[PDB]
């Protein structure tokens, strides 16, 4: 089976130390992490289940 | 053993567009009407005791 | 009926990598098309002639 | 005010659609796709044509 697909990121999502340019991938994470605007992470730290 | 770094991509498609716009808000936030004179007018009547 | 318009064009090679440096064209008009590839070609190696 | 600006008449820049100004183009044209003739036969009614 094959699967394909683009999974890119939204626009007015500009990789870091480039800024003003007008041919941004938004599909390189390599390059785009963090840089969105469109959604916020917010990890949580909690004691560990004991197994 | 042609690959697909053979065939080169055309025009890629156009999938969506992204405008910009605020949720402008002040058809709620105030109370609007038109007026037909450069000089807006209003009438602040005041019912007062004889104490003014 | 758009700027910056665009063209393709189908060179056909035969050879195990189509975009392998030195290619042959298949179908060319000035050469001729090699005709022992799919014939004794296949089965050994001709030396090519050159200097001495 | 918002010039459209132009493509540096660069190949690298005219298939992405890199511009100079606003607006930069989704991409170039299909103007259509030019392939190698086929060469003619020489009829083989010259030689013996015996059908085994």
């Amino acid at each position: 089976l094959l699967v394909r697909y683009a999974l890119s990121a939204n626009p007015y999502t500009v990789a870091k130390d480039e800024k003003e340019a007008r041919i941004i991938d938004g599909g390189d994470m390599d390059k785009m992490a963090g840089r969105s605007d469109l959604s916020v992470l917010l990890g949580v730290k909690l004691p560990k289940i004991i197994i | 053993s042609t690959t697909t770094n053979s065939n080169s991509i055309g025009r890629p498609n156009l999938v969506a567009l992204t405008r910009a716009t605020t949720k402008l808000i002040y058809s709620d936030i105030v109370a609007t009407q038109r007026t037909n004179q450069p000089v807006a007018a209003f009438y602040g009547i005041k019912y007062l005791n004889p104490d003014n | 009926n758009s700027p910056t318009g665009q063209v393709f064009a189908l060179r056909a090679v035969y050879g195990k990598d189509p975009v392998a440096a030195g290619a042959k064209e298949a179908f060319h008009p000035m050469y001729g098309p090699d005709a022992m590839f799919s014939g004794q070609g296949a089965a050994k190696k001709f030396p090519a002639l050159a200097a001495s | 005010a918002e010039i459209g600006g132009d493509h540096g008449y660069n190949a690298t820049n005219i298939a992405a659609g890199q511009t100079s100004g606003a607006v930069t183009q989704i991409g170039p044209a299909v103007m259509g796709m030019v392939r190698r003739a086929i060469p003619n036969l020489i009829a083989f009614d010259i030689c013996g044509v015996q059908p085994m």
